[PDB]
């Protein structure tokens, strides 16, 4: 799973920016979103998103989908480390369970349900 | 810049 992010910047210079955007936004956590690699969606101009720890992943699943401008009927998921993140879980537990050393969560998006495909 | 929802 490649992010643009990752390749965009070195290791030190996302670990400065997540630690940064984590103590001005306690309550809230920082995501990188970008499209999956084949994925039949549309783009999302904008992928640095700083997200409430208490919405829910379904929740954050809606505001990006109306990011790319589609509609609830539409065939639409999310990666995280290659695998669906639970529905029900917080913003807040999918960031301290998954974020990288950097301090992001990283999460891709496709509309397919296996990452690349 | 950074995106914030909701």
């Amino acid at each position: 799973m490649k992010f643009q992010y990752k390749e965009d910047h070195p290791f030190e210079y996302r670990k400065k920016e997540g630690e940064k955007i984590r103590k001005k936004y306690p309550d809230r956590v920082p995501v990188i979103v970008e499209k999956a690699p084949k994925a039949r969606v549309p783009d999302l101009d904008k992928r640095k998103y700083l997200v409430p720890s208490d919405l829910t992943v379904g929740q954050f699943y809606f505001l990006i989908r109306k990011r790319i401008h589609l509609r609830p009927e539409d065939a639409l998921f999310f990666f995280v480390n290659n695998t669906i993140p639970p529905t029900s879980a917080t913003m807040g537990q999918l960031y301290e369970d998954n974020h990288e050393e950097d301090y992001f969560l990283y999460v891709a998006y496709s509309d397919e349900s296996v990452y690349g495909k | 810049s950074w995106i914030l929802l909701n």
